[PDB]
């Protein structure tokens, strides 16, 4: 009868971060803007629950700058509220993702996207 | 592609 | 920058604001029965009219978690609170006064929102 707290991280219900596990509960455990982290991460449409990326299909960690537009905004938003080695599932809502456009074959316009992702470390 |  | 609020019922009745977090360990959180010592800050939403304070008395206010000795949104809120958490709870109707609501401070059907800091607690 176990259920996960799921926490809203904008106003408008367009981030809910649901965490599958918790990471560690340092304050040097908690990566910065402008720090490199390294992620893997998993992505699906929450309706047709198709995986359209992942880095572990890939066999090789993402890295990228906090804070700093280099992905799409839900993925700075709830990265910057993750601690190292939190696994979690996010659910992002259009405007966190492709917008009314989408992209590509794989993500259509106006799609709600899920990603699980996994903080492996980060760094200055 | 812009961004990911 | 955005603040994370979470929901502690499945009918939206009460959304915890976390303003600022408590501490992380599991000696830190408090459990059904025990003593909770607490600072609060009781506000209608739509007047945003104070109409009871802990800190105004200067004095925190102290209770039983999980016992009825509070309104049902206090027993759910302060149950997912751990020490020093501070958080602005949004409580529906139900889980406050109900359609009376509470002398002439709190009309009936009344969105209540409190400011619930948890200072310590015991066994």
């Amino acid at each position: 009868q176990e259920t996960l707290e799921q926490v809203h991280l904008t106003e408008d219900g367009g981030v809910v971060k649901t965490i599958l596990r918790k990471g560690e509960g340092g304050e040097e455990n908690a990566p910065k803007k402008g720090n490199e982290v390294t992620v893997h991460y998993v992505g699906k449409l929450e309706s047709s629950g198709k995986v359209f990326d992942s880095s572990r299909e890939r066999n090789v960690p993402f890295k990228f700058h906090l804070g700093q537009g280099e992905v799409i905004k839900g993925w700075d938003i709830c990265v910057a509220s993750m601690t190292k080695n939190e696994k979690c599932s996010v659910r992002l809502d259009s405007k966190y993702g492709y917008g009314e456009e989408g992209c590509g074959e794989s993500i259509p316009g106006n799609s709600v996207l899920i990603f699980e992702i996994e903080l492996i470390s980060f760094r200055e | 592609a812009l961004p990911f």
